[PDB]
RNA sequence: CUCGA
């Protein structure tokens, strides 16, 4: 019923109030390591690598 | 208006655990602070809770 | 093998009794009249194993079995 | 004062005097242990008591014994440096002398055969440190103490909740120590029952036929006979009026010529004071009435026939008839009243089956052995070793002392055994209860719960690791050959280094202890668990045993607990809170007499303080002692009411009795709540140790006693001046009269230099002294982690401004300014340890070399030539810190990788990298590196450099140990022989060597000289024996565990500063986590420049009630005040007689200061080191419930030229305008906490999936994904999602072919699910299929 | 088992 999940993260949260509703902070360390095979079929199209 | 009562007025009738109501009450508040029985009386009711 | 193994716990039990201090496999060699990497060779067979639902903590929640790691897998990089 | 306090001294506002100082904080633990290791004839605590008690045991047949001599703890094998280091159980080698005698066979008493007397070997039990740390693999343990229940008697009852309609059943248990629980309850049907051991329930008079008792004798031990007689066929009974004492006059009683009472008649107590004033002997009474009486004993028909009746059975007319008829004259019957005396055991007698002694231990048999055929030697034996055997069954002297009194006895001593006297004093007691007389007993009363330290503990296992030996050795001395036996052999070192290795490192009490304080190292000490063996559980304690019982007043704290599952069960000791000997919590108190309050101290327990009268600590008093307002508020059992001067018999000591140590830390904890004071004292035991530690301006004056205590700084044993400073060691010269008359007066403390804790944290000891002063008896010389000139200071105090700031201080958050960051107030240290196991795999071992495939230059330029670290290499994220290869087997290839390994000539070998690099998001500094190796392995270039350089750092310090010891020695003898022999140049001109040459003539003087010669003699070769084992120590292999080849261990140091994310709180359980650090332009600053450096939120304190925030934020203002007062008179440099002027006038403000400081007799250059110590600001001291007044804080900001109403007009940083109304501003002591963010922060995309499951693993030192449990498949099912339901259960998780395919799609740029069954779906097929099962799909 | 929400 309940698995564990790949493609995830944790963190402290914390306040922010220049944001909009609909928007939420990141910190770069994690959606480098989140956003990881989008990054790759990104730079394999732009023949980056 | 619950909560200002506990910082000018006097704290109402604590109870001890038995649920029977003490007789004496806690005549003292937040702000004059409370004595040494007094404080130990008012351990009752927050470790209830 | 149980023999070789019980001769080298007797004589294990013994030096402890003796000397006082537990026995190194170089001077159990000597009285085991064996040489050394023999003495470290059946002092390697034993220790039956692990059960995987045992808790290494002191919890009952985190079982042995839930930190094995899978090593036969392909990685999704390498494929 | 002293000459160490004659710097910053602490300005007390507390009133009461003092009459008690505070003890030694860890008093239970080492008090504990000096009972279970020293040898006692007399008392017998600790081994001695389990060796006597087991010991001695004889063989089976009885022609042998062995005896008992003595034991001896040798010396530990290696110190408690080194245990720390290898990773060995720091431990003591226990000894013991065993006698073991022969006796003859055909002899009668026959002793003389042999006498055989060895010294036997038996385990280790592992020593305590100084602080009551055990030290078990290298690891610090603690183990804590334990509440459970008292060994005794104990009546219960149930408020209901078992039968309808009331009957309330009084139960009543028998706890022993060790052995069988005897119970009794009674019935809906008031009749009697024994549940032994808590088995199926057995009528309650069958123990009492057990123990060889009649029905005749049971009726006449518990009830009480009623006389009849019949003469000349009349039927008049014999009355005593105490008996017939409430019932209905059915009839009407008689006198001679007086009728004494009316009928149908409510017999009054006044009837029966007329029917006691003249005379009831006989009363003619009808026939009817003898109808529904019991008899008593076994009228038989004494001439012809056989029994007529046996006892416990009616009287009715016809067998009365034929009592008559045999002639009787004295019919007895029990005194059955409906309300008073009941007939529980003539219910009981009948429903029992049983009928005899020998069919009575058969239905014992057959309830606690079930479907066994008894026989009769087989069932006596089972009812005598229950209950009546010395090894069996153990009340061990405080069940019996505790059985004694229940019962109302005298005697104290007794056996450990039972009785057939205890269990008929049981019945009777509980019948008593039954019927209205005595009453019922409570669990939660602390006299009826005692405390269980390590002493106790650890010889209770001592005693079943010799029980599992005694069981071999009582069976090998009837195996035969009892001529060349000598008794070393019998004996083996298993099972006892088997139980005291499992109690110290596997026990739910031997728990690991908190390091990252000197307060959480204290409090974790004094810390009363209620868990363990032989007490509760998390799961099956109500709202009952979790409550502050009334009791609890001056023993266990209320407001230092735990709040997660376990909020109730961990207690925590109060502060004077003593042990008493048997184990029960005593606390001290003031005699009271005739009013006169003296100082005489008295420690009473739990069941002694309800009796008398006790007033409270905030009792006002007079000069010689009296009570001066006349009717005081008191306790007296249980309850809380007003009295009058002369009944009290008892008054409280001080006003810190009621809290813990960790809770009389906080400042205006009687203003607070109690929810946020708990909060505030559970979370002061984390704050992490800072850079540089920084005092508390406003304290409780309890800062002193906790950095002293906890053994975390240096202290001065003898007094002295001090004669060389340096940042590792201290050498302090002593004074002429504290000295000793064989030594040489040189003390030297080596101070521990950057290590590593149990929590990661650093551990670091400055000096605090400057060289060439005067330091007393009991100083502080060495501040360790969190203290300051010997003040306990956890984290530092700056600029607080309760205002709403943009939002950035929304919900319980912090907004702090960046000279915070700049100045580095809180930047801690955190030492981490990295290791790199060199296993031994069967294809070839593995090797640490420099050559590494597959990496180029870039990675190993910093590794040296043998292949480690170099010292102090800043390291990043990934490099690799010791290069280590290891031997792959050889594989199948790939074709096109076959085709590429053809076309160019790369051939990789069979060595593969596995390596040790730095885990990610870590920078440092590598500051320590340690290598051990197996016996019969070639070190290495740097495991050599590193043992050469142990070598000289071992003799190094040893000669530095000889040579300033020398020195002192000889200026010994000079100090002697100048007052002696006035030589002051033929001393001087020779050789210094040739001092014990030289002769003073025939005094003392000179045999001194010799002493101290001879004292040199020992000096010359200690060092010489110390450093051979030093040397042997050292250069030694080392000792691994199987299958390894070397081990090397890397300390790196990490440096933290503060971000957004680090968990910062202050005293009074206000949390928060840091959002922004702005610039030091934009903060909110006053009208004088200085801007505000935390600005807090206010919307905080009415939800909450912790108003001791906004006071201490008052005070440390007003501290701040003088303390800026104080450098505005310094930087000016005015005078010294200014300085008197004003610091004088700042140290007493109160009304009824309790102390009285001048500065007359401070001489002209102590008021300049004094006045430079109060630059930062004046520290002010401020107790528990004895605090500062609200006029005293605005008599103080009066005094430094501030507002008194606290609140200044804060300027805006970014706009330039000012608020409307005035702001809070002050100084709040605001602490760091353990929850850093970058040990929170964690992602992870692919890797490391589970063996069986295959989904994928947990934990972020194992790389692991978050768990999304069915709490949230509920969530995600209710929005309708069902394509987030789809991909979030197969193609991320638990497919096999599912997330390979995923992979290779979104790499090629092709979003596109792609389904499949579960993996954890066809392993429950697999596994409900194995039940013979068949399930299938379709 | 201890700790955090």
């Amino acid at each position: 019923l309940g698995k564990r999940v790949d493609y995830s993260g944790r963190s402290v949260i914390t306040v922010g109030p220049y944001l909009r509703l609909h928007q939420c902070g990141l910190p770069k360390k994690m959606a480098l390591e989140l956003f990881k095979p989008f990054i790759y079929g990104k730079l394999e199209l732009r023949g980056l690598a | 208006a619950a909560q200002i009562r506990q910082l000018a007025g006097m704290r109402g009738l604590m109870a001890k655990p038995d649920g029977s109501i003490i007789e004496t009450p806690i005549t003292a508040n937040f702000r004059e602070g409370l004595n040494v029985l007094q404080y130990f009386i008012s351990t009752h009711g927050a470790r209830k809770g | 093998m149980i023999e070789t193994i019980n001769k080298l716990n007797r004589i294990s039990r013994q030096m402890l009794q003796e000397m006082g201090r537990e026995p190194t496999p170089e001077e159990l060699a000597e009285r085991m009249l064996m040489p050394e990497d023999k003495i470290r060779k059946v002092l390697k067979i034993a220790k039956e194993p692990i059960s995987m639902e045992t808790p290494i903590g002191d919890d009952e929640d985190s079982h042995l079995g839930d930190f094995i790691e899978d090593t036969t897998l392909e990685l999704p990089l390498d494929s | 004062y002293s000459y160490t306090e004659k710097k910053r001294i602490r300005k007390d506002f507390g009133k009461r005097p003092q009459v008690l100082d505070v003890p030694y904080l860890l008093s239970i633990q080492l008090d504990s242990f000096q009972k279970f290791i020293e040898q006692d004839p007399e008392g017998q605590y600790g081994l001695e008591a389990a060796f006597r008690s087991v010991f001695p045991i004889q063989s089976y047949s009885g022609n042998s014994e062995l005896q008992y001599v003595s034991y001896r703890l040798g010396e530990p094998v290696f110190d408690v440096q080194e245990c720390q280091i290898r990773g060995v159980t720091y431990s003591a080698p226990l000894r013991v002398k065993l006698r073991l005698v022969i006796y003859e066979r055909e002899a009668p008493e026959g002793t003389v055969k042999d006498i055989k007397e060895q010294e036997v070997y038996m385990g280790e039990i592992p020593l305590m440190t100084d602080n009551g740390t055990f030290v078990i693999n290298g690891t610090e343990r603690v183990i804590v103490s334990q509440l459970h229940r008292s060994p005794g008697v104990f009546f219960d009852s149930d408020k209901g909740k078992t039968h309808s309609s009331g009957k309330v059943l009084y139960n009543a248990r028998i706890i022993p120590y060790r052995g069988s629980w005897l119970d009794f309850e009674f019935d809906p049907k008031d009749n009697l029952f024994v549940r032994i051991d808590r088995r199926r329930k057995l009528p309650a008079t069958i123990i009492l036929r057990a123990l060889n008792y009649t029905t005749e004798q049971i009726l006449d031990l518990f009830f009480e006979k009623v006389i009849f007689e019949i003469r000349d066929n009349k039927l008049q009974m014999e009355l005593v009026p105490e008996r017939l004492r409430g019932e209905t006059a059915s009839f009407d009683i008689e006198a001679n010529g007086k009728v004494y009472v009316e009928k149908g008649r409510r017999i009054t107590a006044r009837h029966i004071r007329q029917l006691e004033k003249d005379d009831v002997k006989l009363i003619e009474v009808p026939v009817e009435y003898i109808a529904g009486k019991v008899v008593a004993k076994d009228y038989i028909d004494e001439s012809t026939g056989e029994l007529i009746c046996a006892a416990n059975m009616e009287l009715s007319l016809d067998l009365l008839a034929k009592l008559s008829q045999s002639g009787h004259k004295r019919i007895e019957t029990l005194f059955t009243n409906d309300l008073d005396h009941g007939p529980y055991i003539s219910e009981t007698l009948r429903v029992d089956p049983t009928n005899d002694r020998l069919s009575a231990l058969v239905e014992i048999y057959r309830m606690m052995r079930p479907g066994e055929p008894p026989t009769r030697e087989a069932a006596e034996s089972l009812f005598e070793n229950l209950f009546f055997s010395e090894d069996r069954y153990d009340l061990s002297a405080v069940g019996r002392m505790k059985f004694n009194r229940s019962l109302l006895r005298e005697e104290i001593e007794g056996s450990g055994i039972l009785s057939k006297d205890d269990i008929i004093d049981v019945m009777k007691k509980l019948i008593d209860i039954r019927n209205g007389k005595g009453e019922v007993d409570d669990i939660d009363h602390l006299g009826n719960r005692r405390i269980r330290s390590v002493g106790e503990m650890a010889e209770n296992q001592f005693r079943v690791g010799l029980v599992r030996v005694e069981r071999a050795v009582k069976e090998r001395l009837s195996l035969g050959d009892l001529d060349t036996l000598m008794p070393q052999d019998m004996i083996n070192a298993k099972p006892i280094s088997a139980a005291v290795k499992e109690f110290f490192g596997s026990s739910q009490l031997s728990q690991f202890m908190d390091q990252n304080n000197p307060l959480s190292e204290i409090t974790h000490k004094r810390r009363i668990s209620a868990l363990g063996p032989g007490g509760l559980t998390r799961e099956r304690a109500g709202f009952e045993v979790r409550d502050v019982h009334p009791t609890h007043y001056g023993r266990v704290c209320p407001i230092e607990t735990p709040e997660g599952p376990n909020i109730g069960l961990i207690n925590s000791l109060s502060v004077y809170a003593q042990t008493n000997e048997y184990g029960f919590l005593e606390t001290p108190y003031r005699k009271v007499t005739d009013g006169v309050v003296t100082d005489e101290i008295h420690y009473l327990s739990a069941i002694e303080e309800g009796n008398y009268v006790i007033a409270q600590a905030n009792s006002n008093l007079d000069e010689e002692g009296h009570f001066v307002e006349d009717l005081v508020t008191c306790r007296s059992k249980g309850e809380s009411s007003l009295f009058s001067r002369d009944q009290v018999d008892y008054m409280d000591v001080s006003t810190q009795q009621v809290v813990s140590v960790g809770a009389s830390l906080i400042p205006f904890l009687e203003h607070d709540d109690a929810n946020r004071a708990l909060m505030g004292a559970n979370m002061q035991r984390q704050a992490v140790p800072t850079l540089r530690a920084d005092k508390p301006l406003v304290g409780t004056g309890m800062e002193r006693a906790v950095a002293v205590d906890s053994g975390v700084t240096a202290v001065a044993k003898r007094g002295g001046v001090v004669q060389y400073v340096d940042a590792s060691r201290i050498v302090i010269k002593v004074n002429e009269d504290e000295m000793y008359p064989g030594e040489a007066g040189i003390d030297i403390y080596n101070l521990t230099k950057y290590t590593r804790s149990n929590q990661n944290t650093c551990i670091n000891q400055m000096p605090c002294v400057s060289l060439g002063e005067p330091v007393e008896r009991g100083d502080v010389l060495a501040d360790g982690p969190s203290t300051d000139l010997g003040e306990l200071a956890l984290g530092q105090n700056m600029r607080v401004a309760f205002m709403p700031w943009n939002g950035y201080n929304f919900e319980d958050s912090i907004l702090v300014s960046e000279r915070v960051v700049q100045e580095d107030r809180f930047t801690t240290i955190h030492i981490q340890e990295l290791a790199c196991v060199s296993r031994d795999t069967k294809l070839g071992p593995e090797e640490i070399t420099a050559d590494i495939p597959n990496v180029g230059e870039a990675a190993l330029s910093k590794l040296d030539e043998s292949g480690i670290v170099y010292i102090g290499a800043e390291v990043t994220g990934g490099d690799i810190l010791v290069g280590k290869v290891t031997p792959k087997g050889e594989t199948q290839l790939t074709p096109e990788e076959k085709l590429l390994r053809a076309i160019f000539g790369e051939k990789a070998s069979d060595v593969k990298d596995s390596s040790l690099r730095v885990p990610n998001g870590v920078s440092g500094t590598v500051i320590d590196v340690q290598v051990f190796t197996r016996d019969g392995v070639e070190k290495d270039k740097r495991a050599l450099e590193i043992e050469e350089m142990q070598l000289k750092q071992a003799k190094k310090d040893l000669s530095e140990e000889l040579q300033i010891l020398e020195a002192g020695l000889f200026s010994r003898i000079r100090a002697v022989l100048v007052a002696g022999g006035v030589e002051a140049e033929k001393l001087d001109k020779l050789p210094r060597d040739r001092w014990l040459e030289l002769g003073l003539t025939d005094e003392e003087k000179q045999n001194q000289l010799e002493q101290l010669a001879e004292q040199y003699d020992e000096l010359k070769h200690e060092f010489e024996k110390k450093l051979e084992a030093k040397r042997r120590k050292i250069t030694q292999g080392d000792d691994l565990a199987p299958g390894v080849l070397k081990i090397v261990k890397v300390y790196l140091a990490v440096k933290r500063r503060i971000q957004p994310g680090d968990k910062m709180a202050g005293r009074h359980g206000n949390k928060g986590v840091i959002s922004k650090i702005n610039p030091i332009e934009d903060m909110p600053y006053d009208e004088n420049g200085t801007p505000v450096d935390i600005v807090l939120n206010p919307l905080g304190v009415p939800s909450r009630m912790n108003i001791g925030q906004i006071l201490e934020t008052h005070l440390g203002m007003a501290a701040k005040g003088i303390g800026d007062k104080i450098n505005a008179m310094l930087k000016q440099q005015q005078e010294v007689a200014k300085l008197r002027e004003f610091i004088q006038r700042a140290y007493d403000l109160g009304a009824d200061v309790r102390q009285k400081v001048d500065l007359s007799t401070f001489s002209d250059e102590e008021v300049m080191r004094l006045a430079e110590n109060l630059r930062k600001g004046m520290p002010i001291a401020t107790p528990v419930f004895d605090g500062a007044k609200e006029a005293e804080i605005k008599e103080l900001l009066k005094l430094g030229d501030l507002p008194t109403s606290g609140q200044i007009r804060l300027y805006d940083g970014r706009t330039g305008e000012q608020f409307e109304r005035p702001v809070t501003v002050g100084y709040m002591y605001m602490l760091k906490l353990n929850h850093l963010v970058d040990d929170k922060m964690h992602a992870r995309s692919t890797g490391s999936y589970s063996l069986v499951t295959q989904q994928p693993l947990g934990g972020k030192a194992q790389f692991g994904g978050q768990r999304f449990g069915e709490m949230e498949v509920w969530a995600l099912e209710a929005y309708g999602a069902a394509y987030t339901l789809q991909e979030m259960l197969t193609v991320k998780s638990d497919d096999v072919n599912g997330r390979t395919k995923m992979y290779k799609n979104i790499v090629d740029g092709n979003h596109q699910m792609e389904p499949g069954m579960p993996e954890s779906f066809n392993v429950l097929l697999k596994e409900i299929r194995s039940l013979g099962i068949n399930i299938e799909l379709e």
